[PDB]
């Protein structure tokens, strides 16, 4: 009833992070984009459920699903 | 506003996190080079004039005016 990896990257950037999930994805799923990466850095607003989650119906964050 | 007094790749990292406020973040990280241009100077500008007088001298002769 839990979620199966729950980690917390810590260290500089591009050092392989993205090459680390890529190689996740592509042993665990078996292709480099069997994966979603999102930034959360844009989100220190109150848009961030209404972005992020799901948009309210007839505003900024709706039109591409969520 | 800020082109001058500064830098190159300190101002096209600013108008980059601009354009990931517009677009999406998986798609400009797939672009190879986003090329910032600055505004136009007077020399220029006199060169642009140059170039339009010799476009506009080529009209003139096809219509027989030296």
């Amino acid at each position: 009833n839990r979620p199966i990896g729950s980690f917390l990257f810590l260290g500089p950037t591009g050092v392989g992070k993205t090459e680390l999930c890529k190689a996740l994805a592509n042993f665990m799923f078996d292709s480099d984009e069997a994966m979603v990466r999102i930034d959360m850095s844009e989100f220190m607003e109150k848009h961030s459920v209404s972005r992020l989650v799901g948009a309210p119906p007839g505003y900024v964050g709706y039109e591409e699903g969520g | 506003e800020r082109f001058g007094e500064l830098d190159y790749a300190h101002m096209k990292e600013l108008v980059l996190g601009v354009v990931s406020h517009n677009f999406r973040p998986e798609f400009i990280n797939r672009i190879d080079e986003v090329v910032v241009f600055h505004p136009l100077g007077e020399q220029h500008i006199a060169s642009i004039a140059q170039i339009q007088l010799k476009r506009l001298y080529k009209r003139l002769e096809e219509r027989g005016y030296e």
